[PDB]
RNA sequence: GCAGUCAAGCGUUCAUAGCGACAUUGCUUUUUGAUUCUUCGAUGUCGGCUCUUCCUAUCAUACCGAAGCAGAAUUCGGUAAGCGUUGGAUUGUUCACCCACUAAUAGGGAACGUGAGCUGGGUUUAGACCGUCGUGAGACAGGUUAGUUUUACCCUACUGAU
């Protein structure tokens, strides 16, 4: 019982989690630093 | 309401910062900014103090207090007591602690009625913690997490936990302080509520990342 | 408030005045050579670029 | 130093070297860390650098948790056993190297410190300061 | 200005002088000097040593 | 290896903001090649440790100028060599590659600085093993292993003392 804290909307589990799926999607990435060709 | 500031650039403000509903407690550290950010919604009745413990600016960690009574570790000095006494309402009593956990503000997430504490305290420290703050205690965990004053931010009217907190740890928290949680964040994910961010019965202080989804929360739950 | 009177008065001194190609030192825009030793008091100069 | 680091800390006594194996003090599940090198640090001929007590050093893990060796992480120290000195005159000193993971911003990575913390790291780190019981 | 008192000995501490040491269990203890500082570490116990003060009060 | 002039043309249309043809003049000895001029009745021959100084063709730092330089961040450029320019894995290694910090991790010289200064891992004696060649003794600039590193009390220099 949490919020997205990003949106806010998204009420999500406490198994230990962050925003939003579709917030961490979207804003965040992980992948950059890379020439995709 | 909810203001936004930095202590010099940290959005930490429950570290430096020790609110109360009859007193408040910050550190030296120029930023009038972050003075006025205090000095502003309030009055006179609430006297704000410039203050230094043990020689340290963590002052909200180190400390745990009420609007009845102060609790301050073994390692500050008579200096700094005296400051603090002339300078504090006489209807508190301060006190020196001679115990272990030097980090109070961690190991206590106290209000006006109930004290949320660490397990390993003192039992000759939790009956003084009632004596003084006129408190009765309770001592268990938030959700593992044994530091309660650092993993929950408390007041009367309302209480906010750390996000790996339990449902049915939330129910019987709520249960036993008599008061409703809710277990979100502040300052974009940091778990660390407790200290993040700081709150009265009519205010509340948070870091400049605190975004208007938290903000929300957080006077959702505190207003009343 | 601009006064683009004033900006044309700046442009004088910041603005309106042209470069040499080897020392890339500013000179006046009514130039024939440059005016240092050590370049060559070279007659191949250029103009600022203001615009872009 | 300001990695994060609040404010500016006085000097200590520099302990404990690069190939140090200190302990660590939280609950992430690593049960040691083997310092590489140190931020901050000044570079001499053939002076291997060091970490005093505040400071951020790179680690890497040698025992605990699988998924967490075998990379360099960011570590801040809390305890040295060398002996320094408080401007106050006195001289102190712990009984145990040890250290914390975090982030290179400042932010730890577990939830609580076991063993006691010293006041010029808490005062500098605040994140150390709340997950930490013990203040010296 | 405070003057503490050592732990080993019960001799007065003024400002300046001796080490500290902060245990795993953070009991801290200061000692005056290097004596009752190396005589805590060789696990010796002040009851038997002839010149501290609690072998003296216990004596009487 | 570096520099200068011509610069087809690439560089959102906008020959040098920048990168790059054809060539062309030409520099340093800090590179190979070539010579055999000095040493064949002793110039002790790789690298590293140490230590000092100098050069500038500036990696950073300071001050300036120009940029498809808003800011931020970068690039180019000018004086400028005052100060600094690392810790480590593998390798004998110079060279190289990689990790990490860092303001930066620039290039070079002094008999390819420096063995009566060190070391001796390597090369470069004799022992011995393998592979290939050879009928064979034996060869290999191929691999591997073991293998004595000397003297200063003189003159000068230098450091300090009368
Ligand atoms: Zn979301
Ligand atoms: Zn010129």
């Amino acid at each position: 019982t949490l919020l997205c804290c990003n949106c806010g909307t998204p009420i999500d589990g406490s198994t230990g989690l962050v925003m939003c799926y579709d917030c961490i999607k979207l804003t965040v990435d992980i992948t950059q630093g890379i020439p995709r060709e | 309401m909810a203001t936004r500031t930095q202590f010099e650039n940290s959005n930490e403000i429950g570290v430096f910062s020790k609110l109360t509903n009859t007193y408040c407690l910050v550190a030296v550290g120029g930023s009038e900014n972050f003075y006025s950010a205090f000095e502003a919604e309030l009055g006179d009745a609430i006297p704000i103090v410039h203050t230094t413990i043990a020689g340290t600016r963590i002052i909200g960690r180190m400390t745990a207090g009420n609007r009845r009574g102060l609790l301050v570790p073994t390692q500050t000095t008579d200096q700094e007591l005296q400051h603090l006494r002339n300078s504090l309402p006489d209807s508190v009593k301060i006190q020196r602690v001679e115990e272990r956990l030097s980090a109070l503000g961690n190991v206590i997430c106290c209000n006006d009625y109930v004290a949320l504490v660490h397990p390993d305290i003192d039992r000759e420290t939790e009956e003084l913690i009632s004596d003084v703050l006129g408190v009765e205690v309770f001592r268990q965990t938030i959700s593992g997490n044994i530091l309660v004053g650092s993993y929950c931010s408390l007041s009367n009217q309302g209480g906010l936990v750390h996000p790996q907190t339990s449902v049915q740890d939330q129910e019987e928290l709520s249960s036993l302080l008599q008061v409703p949680l809710v277990a979100g964040t502040v300052n974009r994910g940091s778990s660390v509520v407790g200290a993040g961010m700081v709150v009265n019965d009519y205010l509340a202080v948070t870091g400049l990342d605190t975004t208007a989804p938290e903000l929300s929360v957080i006077e959702s739950i505190f207003r009343l | 408030i601009i006064e683009p009177s004033l900006k044309a008065l700046a442009s004088k001194y910041n603005c309106d005045k042209s470069v040499c190609r080897k020392c890339y030192a500013r000179l006046p825009p009514r130039a024939t050579n440059c005016r240092k030793r050590k370049c060559g008091h070279t007659n191949q100069l250029r103009p600022k670029k203001k615009l872009k | 130093s300001g990695n994060g680091a609040q404010g500016t800390k006085f000097r200590i006594s520099l302990g404990l070297p690069v190939g140090a194996i200190m302990n660590c003090a939280d609950n992430s599940g690593a049960r040691n860390l083997y310092i590489i090198a140190v931020k901050g640090s000044g570079s001499r001929l053939n002076r291997l650098p060091a970490a005093s007590l505040g400071d951020m050093v790179m680690a890497t893990v040698k025992k605990g948790k699988p998924e967490l060796r075998k990379k360099v992480m960011p570590a801040i120290v809390v305890r040295q056993a060398k002996s320094w000195r408080r401007r106050d005159g006195v001289f102190l000193y712990f009984e145990d190297n040890a250290g914390v993971i975090a982030n290179p911003k400042g932010e730890m990575k577990g939830s609580a410190i076991t063993g006691p913390v010293g006041k010029e790291c808490a005062d500098l780190w605040p994140r150390v300061a709340s997950n930490s019981g013990v203040v010296v | 200005m405070k003057v503490e008192i050592d732990s080993f000995s019960g001799a007065k501490i003024y400002p300046g002088r001796g080490t500290l040491f902060v245990r795993g269990d953070s009991k801290i203890f200061r000692f005056q000097n290097s004596k009752s500082a190396s005589l805590f570490k060789q696990r010796k116990n002040p009851r038997r040593i002839a010149w501290t003060v609690l072998f003296r009060k216990h004596h009487k």
